[PDB]
């Protein structure tokens, strides 16, 4: 998280933390629990193989409160462009349930079918990189406002506000980063982003897949 | 036994992974072996295949070591050099297609 | 080197392995008992602190008597540009000098810009690869090449093995070429990989330097 503060411990029980095994190496990713069993993701946090960490807040302790689940299935939606990174929305089923509790339950996803407006505070939180150089061990987070959709249009070749979001304000530092991939964003305790992609430098605005958009398949997936 | 980091952008965007080639510490290779690995996590990562490196209008990588330099290579260049690098000795890798 | 034969143990006392703790990574030439010459890109993006150099070596698997070990303690280049490959040679300045033997010697240059012709009869030899795959030669290996002018450039020293997919490859940087016993090259740059049999070998012209390197080991 960029330009960010380090989060009250457990004040976001949903948040996940995926360990993703690549043909060529390790990629780690965010992503939150959207049921008992089930996390939501991006799709280009898939991997062959993805140990996923609930409930955790310092991620390189050995911590009593975490709950170490692997990934039954990595389910990428079946529209899902990698080169345009288009359709970036992908499920995780757990190989066992969580124990639901103190530090580990889900978060809400919107009512049918309503993205955002702009000019909205939102919240995105994970343990990604927080800078060019430095990571965290802790869940950090940062308050990003929603932008108008011109923004976006103009910055990034493929962005489609049918189905994502365009935030961060361009003078702030204020983003998710490194790491942060597939967390949620959070207006009104609801999450209606997952973090996608942006510029490689950091400089706000920023691509969330906006999760309204893909309610029928969520719902299809996990039945 | 090392983790090098790695970062992709292809025409603007850049997903917000944090990405690592899996090195064996303290091993001498070559930028051929680089490049291998530089066009593996395209392919995987980005859906960069050659036929797409090649009908591209640039495409390099630069690789930041801990001594603070930095070497930038161009994809499309025929050139690399025959001199064994250190795994260990590189801090991060920046891809831009 | 790729398909080159292994050579007569300290057949050339004026071989270097440069090495960091993984061993080496590029060549170079005894100029000075407490001299060395080697290419520039091989230390640009390496701390010269551990860059060992050792002399008088032939298999780099064993323990040599003959080896000789010194330390880098100033580098000196002459206007290198990493993005194009030019003035692509530095000089290092060992912690010590070395006691000259059969085994260690200092090797003998040209003289200021003496150009090669298309054709001359050389020498390459180093600790590289011995194939595009397969890894770092124990025993230092040599192939016989030959100078040529398409497809080079005159900031450049090209050879070329006829017929074959031989020449330098990775780990040759800054090893010598040998001609009429003098040190023409210095192995900078391969082009479509090691052994196309159909790009030459690129060195750095030893000969277009050879005020600099004389003015600086004195």
């Amino acid at each position: 998280i960029i330009g960010g503060r380090e989060s009250r411990p457990h004040s976001r029980p949903y948040m996940a933390y995926l360990q993703i095994q690549s043909p060529a190496g390790q990629s780690r990713c965010g992503g939150f629990l959207v049921r008992e069993d089930f996390v939501l993701t991006a799709a280009h946090c898939w991997g062959s193989n993805i140990n996923v960490t609930l409930g955790a807040h310092n991620i390189q302790r050995r911590e009593n409160t975490q709950q170490h689940i692997t990934a039954r299935r990595a389910i990428r939606h079946p529209q899902y462009n990698q080169r345009t990174i288009q359709n970036d929305i992908m499920l995780l089923q757990l190989s066992r349930r969580v124990r639901r509790n103190r530090n580990v339950n889900p978060v809400a996803l919107p009512r049918a079918q309503e993205g955002l407006r702009p000019g909205t505070l939102c919240t995105v939180a994970g343990w990604g990189r927080v800078s060019m150089r430095r990571g965290t061990d802790t869940l950090r987070e940062v308050q990003l406002r929603v932008q108008r959709d011109r923004q976006c249009l103009r910055i990034f070749g493929s962005y489609d506000p049918r189905r994502q979001i365009c935030v961060g304000d361009r003078r702030e530092r204020k983003a998710a980063f490194k790491g942060d991939s597939g967390g949620p964003l959070l207006c009104n305790n609801v999450a209606h982003g997952i973090v996608s992609y942006g510029k490689s430098s950091g400089v706000p605005p920023e691509v969330f897949t906006r999760v309204s958009s893909f309610l029928p398949w969520i719902r299809t997936t996990m039945r | 036994t090392v983790q090098v980091p790695y970062t992709i952008t292809v025409n603007g965007t850049s997903q917000n992974i944090l990405s690592n080639l899996t090195f064996n510490k303290n091993q001498n290779i070559s930028y051929k072996d680089l490049e291998g690995k530089v066009k593996s996590v395209l392919e995987s990562n980005r859906g960069i295949t050659d036929v797409d490196l090649r009908l591209s209008k640039q495409a390099k990588y630069t690789v930041n070591f801990k001594n603070g330099t930095k070497k930038v290579i161009d994809l499309k260049s025929g050139i690399y050099t025959a001199n064994l690098i250190n795994s260990s000795d590189i801090k991060s890798i920046n891809i831009n297609v | 080197i790729v398909g080159g034969r292994r050579a007569r143990p300290h057949a050339w006392p004026f071989m270097v392995s440069l090495q960091l703790r993984g061993g080496h990574f590029c060549g170079a030439t005894l100029i000075a008992p407490n001299f060395v010459m080697s290419a520039a890109h091989c230390v640009a993006n390496v701390n010269v602190r551990a860059v060992r150099v050792v002399l008088g070596a032939h298999n780099l698997s064993r323990r040599e008597p003959t080896r000789q070990v010194f330390a880098v303690q100033r580098i000196f280049e002459n206007g290198y540009d990493p993005v194009n490959l030019l003035n692509d040679i530095v000089i290092l300045q060992l912690n010590g000098s070395a006691t000259i033997n059969a085994n260690v010697q200092v090797a003998q240059l040209p003289a200021q810009g003496r150009r090669l012709g298309n054709g001359v009869q050389c020498l390459a030899m180093g600790w590289g690869l011995l194939g595009r795959n397969r890894g770092i030669a124990s025993v230092l290996q040599e192939l016989n090449v030959t100078v040529v002018t398409s497809l080079c450039r005159r900031s450049n020293v090209c050879t070329l093995v006829r017929g074959r997919q031989a020449g330098v490859c990775f780990g040759d940087s800054g090893s010598p070429l040998v001609c009429n016993g003098l040190i023409h090259g210095i192995a900078s740059f391969v082009r479509g990989g090691c052994a196309s049999g159909l790009y030459p070998d690129a060195f750095a012209p030893v000969a277009q330097f050879v005020n600099w390197i004389d003015s600086i080991i004195q």
